C-alpha cells in the first residue's frame, strides 16, 4: 500500500529558508509524478508546483516561481521542496500527493487518490 | 481353477526410481513489501497452506 511521510514545517520569520520533506514507501519515485499541493485556512486546496517523471522536469504555478524548488532522490526514495524567501501569504498546510501517473497536469493535482497527512507552516510578524 | 487366464488391471501402486524436473512454490505473502528480493518469489506459483 502507498504510503507518504511529511516531515519538517513550523514557524518561520518572515525572510528565509525552509525544507520539507516526503518519503515515499510501496513505490520507487523514478516512473511516477509527485506533486506539492498547498492549503490555506478559509479557502480550498490550491496548488503549488510537481515534478513529473519525463525527463525529471519540473512545473510550478504563476504565484511561485524562483522562489521554491522540487528536487527528488530515487536511491534514498525522498522528495525535497526547498522554499526560499518566504511570504506571509504562505502560511498554509502543504501535502505531496501522488496518483501513479507518468505525466502531470496542474490543474489534476488537487484530487488525487493518495495523500499524506502534510505538515503546518507559519510565517508572522 | 485348473487353468488361469491373463487379466490386466490400470492403476496399480508401482514405482520406479526415475529424474525429472521439479517446479518451485513459495509463501504467497501477497508480494506486497518485498523490495525486490534476489529469490524473487513472484516467478513461481505459491503454495498451498
Amino acid at each position: 500500500q502507498v504510503q507518504l511521510q511529511e516531515s519538517g514545517g513550523g514557524s518561520v520569520q518572515p525572510g528565509g529558508s525552509l525544507r520539507l520533506s516526503c518519503a515515499v514507501s510501496g513505490l520507487d519515485v523514478e516512473s511516477v509524478t509527485i506533486g506539492w499541493i498547498r492549503q490555506a485556512p478559509g479557502k480550498e486546496r490550491e496548488e503549488v508546483g510537481c515534478i513529473s517523471g519525463n525527463f525529471d522536469q519540473t512545473y510550478y504555478v504563476d504565484s511561485v516561481k524562483g522562489r521554491f524548488t522540487i528536487s527528488r532522490v530515487n536511491e534514498e526514495n525522498t522528495v525535497y521542496l526547498q522554499m526560499d524567501n518566504l511570504k506571509p501569504e504562505d502560511t498554509a498546510t502543504y501535502y505531496c500527493v501522488t496518483d501513479r501517473q507518468f505525466y502531470c497536469a496542474l490543474h489534476r493535482l488537487p484530487v488525487s487518490q493518495y495523500r499524506g497527512q502534510g505538515t503546518q507552516v507559519t510565517v508572522s510578524s | 481353477a485348473e487353468n488361469l487366464w491373463v487379466t490386466v488391471y490400470y492403476g496399480v501402486p508401482v514405482w520406479k526410481d526415475a529424474e525429472t524436473t521439479l517446479f518451485c512454490a513459495s509463501d504467497a505473502k501477497a508480494y506486497e513489501t518485498e523490495k525486490h528480493n534476489v529469490w524473487a518469489t513472484h516467478a513461481c506459483v505459491p503454495t498451498d497452506p
